[PDB]
RNA sequence: UGCGAAAGCAGUUGAAGACAAGUGCUUGUCGUUCGUUAUAAAUGGCCUCG
């Protein structure tokens, strides 16, 4: 009956090795310059740059070769190397596919296979004809190899034969021509520039001739560097230091030009095609053109995220490619891939996957080097520990939730993410973002964070849901004070109304209540309204403390109000609690604690059992259907029937659900229809022999009352959520960003030579 | 919902017919037009006696009644108030069968006799429509003849179904638009149904099925808004128009138990989705929707009553939720006596509230997956724990502790699949009933620290362990669901300080402030003083709980004298409280010329 | 844009004496002549007026006094003498009343803001005062 | 690249009545008796005061014409519809008729009668009729071309009769309201003289005035109920007012956001506005040196400027108004292809968001603290550097000199509620940062023990704030 | 860092290797490792198109 297929994409993707800096991109625009091509972490986008749309999408599942294969990418080629719409991907292990765009991707392409002795395929480049390959081999520095490679037609394979060697290379630059590599090495430490199809250009010199007087007197951030740039010719090389200073470098004498903009660690810098101006980005989510010139700036300011990697990509500089960060998200590292224009500074294309927060970070991600060591960055000494924290944490700790809230809008199923501080409308079936906005006030775009500003915690947007309607969105975020204030411990609890009329894209504000409940009083859990009552115009807000709070929109007033209160002061807390309602909306269930309760909507209290007493805390409360109510709570989940008033099944789930999850994230997992049935997710950890950090997820499709399963599937991966669209499927959110469903002549040679002319 | 007592209407009369009182209400008609939810007025064409008009409020009374002679049967009797020429009138159109030999069509028009006029009708008059816009009168016969007469008995027009035997005929009215739906009995339980439209011919049919697996013989129907309702071996069928399928069957349990034959049955509808049954001297308030038995009724004083029809609520236009039924109740004695009834039923707001545990409709944890990863006998115990001798504490603990695996005293995450209510409570009584005076099993400890401690038995707890202390401070701390009635009489008697302190976080914990002063304001005035006292002799809760008792006594009965004391006592605090205040914030908080000493 | 702030304690939906002109002030809701019968301060006037005050008029003074409390937290002490009394005198007649929330929801608001600014000042003057005893010595 | 964010710093009814601010206090000799307005533009009202009635031009607010034919006082200056006549009366009893603007020529003299004559309105329907109301009681019905006798002489009041009115819709209906406290109405094409049915006031009814076709407001006494005719029964009554109400009158479909308003005297010196909508509550109101004996409104299509009028017995007149290269422009209209990317520049910022914006955050807390700036505007720049993590950095470099001018608003702002808990912000910095330099600093020490003083007393305040709040728990 | 509510209740912040500086000894560091649940500071601030 039911069936699972991936439906978007995910992450752009990127050549995240440490060392390699300022060749981070993997993209290629055409030869052309009329499309982008864009690697992704599973599937290919060719986006045409003039209507900036999705003109051709290239899925690894489609295809059975990269199907098997993918791993990552680790280059494109323009055209066919063998060998005028085809392309050549470089991955990691060495799988070298020709593969064609603008058109039908053909079930068999070029595979061929580069052979690779123990060595990691890092990076490829070519000017005419001649290919060089760089590859890496194992004091927690890797050392790297310069091969050369050349297809040979008699035997149609990749022969591989030995030019250079490097070790223990630290930090890495390749020049925009392609043709010159700058490196940095520990034999403190020495840079070294190389030419590498010719003989040319062989230098090398130690850092520290280069480093002032001073820069050794202060703290080891100033003698710290982060970015290295070349120049196509190879006469100036810039460096860039975590205080922020830029230090541009002449070959032929080693004389030094200091270039001091840059608050915060500078992370990247590169040359353009003549040299006279060098574009710098850092943490201050600004760019800066420098004219070598007069030693000028212009500036682009109020990026979306941190730059990471910055590169002038035309024949006449004509497009700049960027590289964003977003690094308020701390859970995960959200890149977004943007082309401006050199013209008039304008976004030619602007291209990122969905955004989702988890709760707690995943896999490898590390946060970006920064000057201090700080809640969205790492000091230069945090780096390893960090790293090793992270993996201590993934491997022998217990909570793994790695749970996102996301949003369903029912008038237009696109989806919500409450990003941090903002929400990301993102279209799953066209698999491209809409929109990206800010919901709340606070410390967003208005300028850079840099220093202690970053230890600066934006509003959190806990809770965002629809009424049935969807002409209205109910938003719910907490403000947290500044540190080191006598005020830095009260949060404040704000919670916001939208409206938004069906034809424009920008939900507009409509009403804010401050400090609802109270003061200092969470809101717990938002359930909205059903059809029945105030015809889906209305919520109810629940706290810790067993209070319900029942708000409408009266059209006299023209907005929301404060309909009915019940304000029980119970003197113990607990974030478990769930709310329920009835179709017809006439009772509702809330279960606060180890305890659930029915309350007559009209009244707003007790109805006249209605107490039931569960076993531990309950997390999710729903009713699959009118009759039925399905109530989990920490160890398991029951079935009861209001009608008889007893339980129909009971599944333990304390084997699978201990302390993995925090309370109130089996709400987001757990999901119902409200015609067929309910769905059950569970992921767990897998090994042979210590824990290890893949995850793999199962999904059971539940018949009304948990009678039978209807289907058992397996994902993978760890599955962070799964809504009910409002159609019979379900949509499922993936730690790799991946929403997958769940669901049921003489005149012809004319005109053909007419054609080609 | 509700169902309210009958009252008497009339006395049915002691005709031959009418003894037999399983068709009683056969030999009954009750008119369609008059009976509704707006009006005060009932006709009822009795067979044998007479076609008559009742009011019904204030009180029952006889407004009219037309003789009929004893040897003739109403087989259809109907009553409308129009206008006809323009004067305002009251027409009847009844159907009068003789033996089977002549069937007579009736009609007479009365000022509100103006006419009188009777014909020979082909077949037996099953049911009579009056459309008093149109000055018609339309009768469908048994042989299939629906005929459109005016108010005259003039024939105007004649429509053949083509099908004999018809059985059932109802009237609908949608959308302004008049229907009829008929059915027909055909042979192997096979059953023709048309539904046909009242507009060169005034009758246009619409659809024509035939359904199978359909029986009469022993199934009572009846028809609401679009639905036809089929009672049959217990089992109530429903079928939606317009054309008659199937959509749910549902199965009603106290019916399969009646014998076949001797029960008496009555079947009608009294709003969306809720019907009207009775089984003898029963009646039953339902709801088919939910499955629900909205209300339950015996009449103990008559032997059976069958209804014969409804006043039928249209609960989702109509704010009203009250309405009327009509049926006959047969007296208990030798010489049993049959009088016309008329219950008034409150249906409801027909939502889920009316509905919730009223089901009519009469456990074990189970492994969520069937078959390399992290894991992060009830009655066998029951016997075994009876059969031990009284007061033999080691061999109940050991038993229940070994049997159970429980490792530790108190209720644990691990102790779940011992969580089963049923087992718990058996131990409970067998603790009881074993261990009597001042020694009881850990057993009981355990239990104690359960979530799903009965509630049956939370009644008297805190005074079956007020002789152990230590078993009483554990019922205060986590015994879950204790009255708060009996925690606030043992706050105001027991003089113990600490078991004081640890009542009242308790009752602040588990019960609002509003549900603690209502029951706090029945307890006696000379108790609050005494806790009062022991004030004035972790504490702002008992100071919160002081506020509330300050709150429930009220302003009158506080007596001045002692009130003395409290003010220079909370006074007292007040200052002691400022002062721990400014204490715990601190704790969080050239010259020109110079004379100085070198030292050489 | 136009969105309007609220707060979520706001239950509104859910010889000698001047007592003639503040009948007359209330009555007529004219705030003039309310203004010039508040501006006495003189505290046994204060419980004469309201003690001959009939009962019917003490409550709608309380949401008077709220409104006014509320523009101008300034007068907050100085009005709150008037409405200590008028639950002094009148808190019998208040208590025969079927609801008073919903009527004195705005003293329920004014006063509770009030409260809130009572734990954060302690800790202001106990730091405040640390220094202050700091110098003084010195 | 996004522009940057801007800095972000009573009911719609009420505020419509505040736009009336402009307020001109003109000075008659006597009592303004009776107040009108020319139902077309210009709309130039017309007041009877004294032994003259004058006409104010609505734009200019001045006499333009003055009637001082009327040997005695006058009683009315209620203008014809089309405003082409005016007709006033006179103690005398002698109605006269006058074009409007032609002050020279009367028109038309009629003596209703030896008593004096207070009321004189022309029929809103038919010109040609003229209805009078006399001490005689009788209020007879003229007509321009018979001055020698009435069509009709409606009788049966038993007190004087000083409110006449016609019912828009109905010209059935003829409405009277005597000093009997009884409102009665007639039928003018039946033979008349009885009226259809009397209406009970209880009180002298001092104007009646027809709302809409069925509905009669009838102000007398105290307070003023509205009647439903078809029901013959009052439908509303208010009587918040504390003098007896005087006049009133009702504007519809004028361009406020209410569809109709209801102004009515008071006799205390208060005219209030109420909606009929709203069951006749409560919206706006007014306060006047002394009792107000006439209130009008400029009519619904004024066309400019709108107008209230308010008139007292004293003379004193109120009038509160609302006011109301030779290819440089060829814009491509001919043109195939029109592009437009001119963005606007964006509102002028303060002195305070422009050093925000500039990251000068000391400079920011110096423009919040200067001389006549607006109290919640210095909150939202102290905020905004607490929010951006800025408080320490911007009272780093500073000294005594500049440091007094925080200090003297935390001693004003400490006892404001909102500013309460963020001068506490503030003040602990300093205190933290300006230990030792309060040490060798005479003057801020005293502005350290005046701090405790006011802190103290917020304290008492508070405390007693949280012992009220005690008592409201009590009393529910 | 664990748990919990937000308040808070408990518990941690170790060892080795290498380098620099001062005088084999002392101190400081680490794009070095093993193990535990485990101030800052190179004068350096955000464009233009009314």
């Amino acid at each position: 009956q039911y069936k699972l297929s991936v439906v978007s994409g995910g992450k752009p993707a990127l050549n995240n090795l440490s060392s390699v800096t300022g060749n981070k991109n993997i993209a290629r625009l055409s030869q052309d310059q009329r499309n982008y091509i864009i690697p992704f972490n599973n599937q290919i986008k060719v986006y045409s740059v003039e209507t900036r749309q999705c003109v051709k999408t290239l899925k690894f599942a489609n295809n059975s070769l990269l199907s098997g294969i993918f791993e990552s990418i680790v280059k494109i080629l323009l055209g066919d190397i063998t060998v005028a719409h085809l392309i050549t991907v470089f991955t990691n292990n060495g799988h070298v596919i020709v593969l064609n765009y603008k058109g039908k991707l053909v079930e068999s392409p070029k595979h061929f296979k580069i052979s690779l002795a123990d060595e990691k395929l890092a990076n490829v480049f070519h000017s005419e004809g001649n290919y060089r390959i760089l590859t890496t081999f194992k004091n927690s520095l890797q050392s790297y190899r310069l091969y050369a490679l050349t297809f040979d037609d008699a035997k149609k394979q990749f022969e591989v034969a030995h030019q250079a060697e490097w070790h223990n290379v630290i930090l890495s630059n390749i020049s925009s021509n392609g043709k010159l590599l700058a490196h940095m090495c520990k034999d403190h430490k020495s840079i070294s520039v190389v030419s590498l199809f010719d003989d040319s250009v062989n230098l090398s010199f130690p850092l520290g001739s280069i480093l002032s007087s001073q820069t050794q007197s202060l703290s080891y951030n100033t003698r710290y560097v982060s970015s290295m740039a070349i120049d196509n010719m190879g006469q100036q090389l810039a460096v860039g230091f975590a205080s922020g200073v830029i230090s541009i470098v002449s070959l032929a004498d080693l004389q030094i030009r200091l270039l001091k903009w840059h608050i915060d660690s500078v992370l990247s810098l590169s040359f353009s095609h003549d040299g006279s101006y060098l574009l710098s980005g850092g943490w201050e989510k600004v760019m800066s053109l420098w004219q070598l010139e007069t030693n000028s700036q212009q500036f682009l300011p109020r990026l979306n995220g941190i730059i990471i990697d910055c590169q002038v990509l035309g024949p006449q500089g004509n497009y700049y490619s960027l590289i964003l960060q977003m690094t308020e998200n701390n859970s995960n590292s959200d890149y977004q891939f943007l082309l401006l224009n050199a013209s008039d500074l304008t976004s030619k294309l602007s291209i990122n996957g969905p955004l989702p927060v988890f709760n707690s970070t995943i896999k490898h991600i590390q946060q970006p080097i920064s000057a201090m060591n700080t809640k969205n960055s790492n000091s230069i000494t945090s780096l390893n520990h960090s790293k090793k924290k992270q993996s201590r944490k993934l491997i022998k700790s217990r909570r793994q939730d790695f749970t996102t809230n996301v949003e369903i809008n029912p008038i237009n199923k696109n989806l919500y993410f409450p990003h941090i501080s903002a929400v990301q409308i993102f279209d799953f079936y066209k698999n491209e973002q809409v929109n990206y906005q800010y919901l709340t006030s606070g410390v967003n775009n208005s300028m850079g964070k840099v220093r202690f500003e970053l230890n600066l915690q934006d509003p959190i947007i806990t809770d965002l849901k629809f009424t049935k309607d969807g002409q209205w969105m109910i938003t719910y975020e907490i403000e947290y004070p500044p540190n080191d204030l006598l005020s830095s411990k009260d949060l404040t609890h704000i919670l916001k109304f939208w409206t938004k009329n069906d034809n424009e894209t920008n939900w507009n504000l409509k009403t804010k209540v401050i400090n609802p409940h109270g003061i200092s009083v969470p809101i717990t859990k938002i359930l909205p309204s059903p059809r029945s009552v105030n015809n889906s115009q209305g919520c109810l807000t629940a706290d810790n403390n067993g209070g319900l709070k029942f708000w409408s929109f009266d059209s006299h007033e023209s907005n929301w109000c404060l309909k009915k209160i019940s304000l029980p002061n119970f003197n113990h807390f607990s974030n478990s609690v769930s709310l329920a309602w009835s179709q017809d909306g006439s009772l509702i269930f809330h279960g606060f604690d180890d305890k659930l309760q029915i309350l007559d909507f009209d009244t707003f209290k007790k109805f006249e059992v209605s107490e039931f007493t569960l076993d531990s805390e309950i997390q999710t409360v729903k009713l699959i259907n009118d009759t039925n109510l399905i109530v989990a709570t920490r160890t398991t989940l029951n079935a009861i029937n209001l009608l008889r008033g007893q339980v129909i099944n009971s599944f333990d789930l304390y084997p699978f659900v201990n302390g993995v999850y925090k309370n109130g994230h089996m709400d987001r997992l757990i999901t119902c229809d409200e015609r067929t049935g309910n769905i059950a997710l569970v992921i767990n950890q897998q090994l042979t022999d210590v824990p290890t950090i893949n995850y793999k997820s199962r999904i059971i499709i539940f018949d009304s009352d948990l009678s039978t399963k209807l289907g058992n599937f397996t994902h993978h991966e760890y599955i962070s959520w799964i809504g009910w669209n409002y159609d019979t499927d379900f949509i499922f959110l993936d730690i790799e960003s991946t929403l997958g469903v769940v669901g049921t002549s003489n005149s012809d040679i004319f005109a053909e030579q007419l054609h080609k002319l | 919902p509700s169902l309210s007592q009958p009252f008497r209407l009339a006395t049915l009369p002691k005709i031959a017919s009418l003894s037999n009182f399983s068709l009683q209400a056969d030999y009954v008609q009750v008119a369609d037009g008059t009976f509704n939810e707006s009006t005060n007025n009932i006709t009822l064409g009795i067979s044998g006696s007479s076609i008559s008009q009742y009011i019904i409020n204030p009180t029952p009374k006889l407004t009219f009644d037309y003789p009929i002679p004893s040897t003739n049967i109403i087989t259809a009797c109907n009553a409308e108030k129009g206008q006809a020429n323009k004067r305002n009138v009251e027409i009847w159109a009844f159907g009068l069968m003789v033996n089977k030999g002549n069937y007579t069509l009736n009609v007479i028009t009365k000022a509100l006799f103006l006419s009188q006029y009777k014909i020979k009708a082909k077949a037996k008059v099953m049911s009579i429509k009056i459309d008093t816009k149109n000055s018609l009168v339309i009768a469908i016969l048994q042989n299939g003849l629906i005929e459109i007469f005016d108010f005259k008995l003039t024939l105007l027009h004649s429509f053949d179904i083509s099908y004999d035997n018809l059985k059932y005929a109802k009237w609908f009215t949608e959308n302004g638009t008049e229907y009829v739906f008929v059915l027909c009995p055909l042979q192997d339980d096979k059953v023709c149904y048309k539904l046909l439209e009242l507009t060169s011919s005034p009758i246009k049919e619409l659809s024509s099925t035939i359904i199978e697996g359909f029986s009469f013989e022993n199934s009572k129907l009846c028809y609401q808004f679009g639905k036809l309702y089929k009672l049959n071996q217990g089992k109530i069928y429903i079928y939606s128009l317009p054309h008659c399928q199937l959509q749910q069957v549902i199965e009603f349990p106290m019916v399969d138990k009646l014998s076949p034959g001797d029960d008496l049955i009555s079947f009608q509808p009294v709003s969306v989705n809720r019907v009207l049954l009775t089984v003898n001297n029963v009646i039953y308030l339902l709801d088919l929707l939910h499955c629900s038995t909205l209300s339950q009724r015996e009449l103990t004083h008559v032997k059976t009553f069958q209804l014969l029809k409804s006043a039928v609520i249209n609960s989702e236009k109509s704010h009203n939720s009250k309405t009327i039924a009509i049926g006959i109740s047969t007296k208990n004695g030798p010489n049993p006596t049959s009088s016309l009834e008329i219950i008034n039923i409150d249906v409801g707001t027909n939502t889920l509230k009316d509905s919730l545990g009223k089901s009519f409709q009469v456990v074990i944890l189970k492994p969520l997956f069937d078959d390399r990863v992290k894991c992060n006998h009830c009655n066998e115990v029951i016997e075994k724990l009876s059969a031990l001798q009284d007061n033999d504490i080691t061999s109940f603990d050991d038993i229940f502790f070994k049997e159970l695996k429980i490792k530790e005293e108190h209720y644990t995450e691990k102790d779940r699949y011992i969580s089963d209510p049923g087992f718990l409570n058996k131990v409970l009584d067998l603790i009881f009933g074993k261990f009597s005076g001042n020694d009881y099993p850990k057993t009981l400890t355990f239990l104690l620290t359960h979530p799903l401690f009965p509630l049956s038995r939370t009644r008297n707890l805190l005074s079956l362990l007020r002789d152990q202390p230590r078993l009483f401070k554990q019922a205060i701390v986590t015994c879950p669901n204790l009255p708060l009635n009996e925690l606030l009489e043992e706050l105001f008697s027991i003089r113990n300080r600490e078991l004081l302190l640890d009542i009242s976080f308790r009752i602040l914990q588990d019960f609002t402030r509003d549900s603690i002063k209502q029951e706090m304001k029945k307890l006696s005035k000379l108790d609050v003083q005494n806790f009062i006292e022991f004030i004035t002799s972790q504490s702002t809760q008992l100071f919160q709980l002081l506020s509330l008792v300050l709150d429930s006594i009220g302003l009158f009965s506080l007596e001045g004298a002692l009130l003395e004391n409290l003010t220079l006592y909370i006074d007292k605090q007040v200052e002691i409280a400022e002062r721990n205040t400014e204490l715990w914030n601190l704790i969080d908080t050239l010259p020109t010329y110079t004379m100085e000493y070198l030292d050489i | 844009g136009n969105a309007r702030v609220t707060s979520g304690d706001n239950f509104k939906h859910v010889t000698g004496t001047v007592t003639v002109i503040l009948s007359q002030a209330l009555q007529s809701n004219d705030h003039s002549l309310l203004e010039t019968v508040l501006n006495n301060r003189d505290e046994r006037v204060i419980r004469d007026t309201i003690f001959r005050l009939k009962p019917a008029l003490a409550v709608i003074l309380l949401e008077r006094l709220a409104e006014r409390i509320a523009r101008q937290t300034h007068r907050q002490g100085p009005l709150n003498v008037w409405v200590k009394w008028c639950l002094i005198i009148h808190g019998g007649y208040l208590v025969s009343i079927p609801n008073l929330m919903s009527t004195l929801s705005s003293l329920h608001s004014t006063l509770k803001r009030r409260s809130d600014l009572l734990p954060r000042l302690l800790a202001l003057d106990a730091r405040l005062d640390c220094t202050i005893n700091k110098f003084k010595t010195l | 690249s996004t522009a940057r964010p801007r800095i972000i710093t009573t009911t719609p009814e009420q505020r419509y009545w505040r736009q009336y601010t402009s307020a001109q206090l003109v000075k008659e000799h006597n009592s303004v008796t009776h107040i009108s307005f020319n139902p077309q533009h210009p709309h130039d009202f017309a007041v009877t005061s004294s032994t003259r009635v004058q006409i104010f031009s609505s734009r200019t607010r001045q006499v333009i014409k003055t009637f001082s034919r009327f040997k005695d006082v006058v009683y009315s200056a209620s203008f014809r519809s089309d405003g082409k006549l005016l007709c006033a009366g006179d103690a005398t009893g002698l109605v006269s008729v006058y074009d409007s603007y032609n002050p020279r020529t009367i028109l038309l003299s009629i003596n209703a009668s030896t008593h004096p004559t207070h009321v004189t309105k022309f029929h809103t329907q038919d010109n040609k009729i003229l209805a009078t109301a006399s001490d005689d009681r009788v209020t007879r019905l003229w007509d321009i071309s018979n001055a020698y006798e009435p069509q009709l002489e409606l009788t049966g009041a038993t007190d004087y009769v000083r409110t006449l009115s016609f019912i828009p819709a109905a010209p059935h209906l003829v409405a009277t309201g005597s000093y009997d406290g009884l409102i009665r109405l007639y039928d003018t094409r039946s033979s008349g003289s009885t009226p259809i049915y009397s209406l009970n006031h209880d009180q002298p009814v001092e104007n009646v005035i027809a709302v809409s076709p069925t509905q009669i407001v009838s102000c007398g006494g105290n307070n003023f109920k509205v009647w439903d005719l078809t029901s013959n029964k009052k439908l509303y009554e208010r009587g918040n007012f504390n003098k007896a109400v005087t006049c009133l009158d009702y504007v519809e479909n004028f361009d406020s956001p209410m569809q109709s308003a209801l102004i009515a005297s008071s006799l205390d010196g208060h005219v209030k506005v109420f909606d009929p909508l709203d069951n006749f509550q409560v919206k706006f109101g007014w306060k006047f040196s002394g009792p107000v004996l006439s209130c009008a409104v400029s009519p619904s299509t004024a066309q400019g400027n709108r107008h209230l009028v308010a008139g007292l017995s004293s003379g004193l007149l109120a009038i509160r108004t609302k006011k109301k290269m030779r290819g440089s422009e060829y814009q491509g209209d001919q043109e195939h292809i029109i592009h437009n990317d001119k963005v606007r520049s964006q509102r002028r910022m303060r002195a305070f968001e422009r050093n925000i914006n500039q990251f000068k955050w000391s400079e920011a807390l110096d423009n919040a603290f200067v001389p006549g700036m607006a109290k919640e505007l210095t909150l939202t720049v102290l905020q905004e550097l607490r929010k951006r993590g800025k408080v320490r950095v911007a009272l780093y470099g500073r000294d005594e000199s500049t440091l007094e001018p925080l200090l003297n608003w935390c001693l004003k702002g400490i006892e404001d509620v909102r500013s309460a808990s963020i001068v506490a912000d503030w003040v602990a910095v300093v205190l933290e940062l300006y230990g030792n330099t309060l040490e060798s600093s005479p003057v801020l020490q005293e502005l350290m023990i005046d701090l405790k003083t006011k802190v103290r007393h917020e304290i008492h305040k508070s405390k007693e704030a949280q012992r009220i709040e005690g008592m409201l728990q009590l009393l529910t």
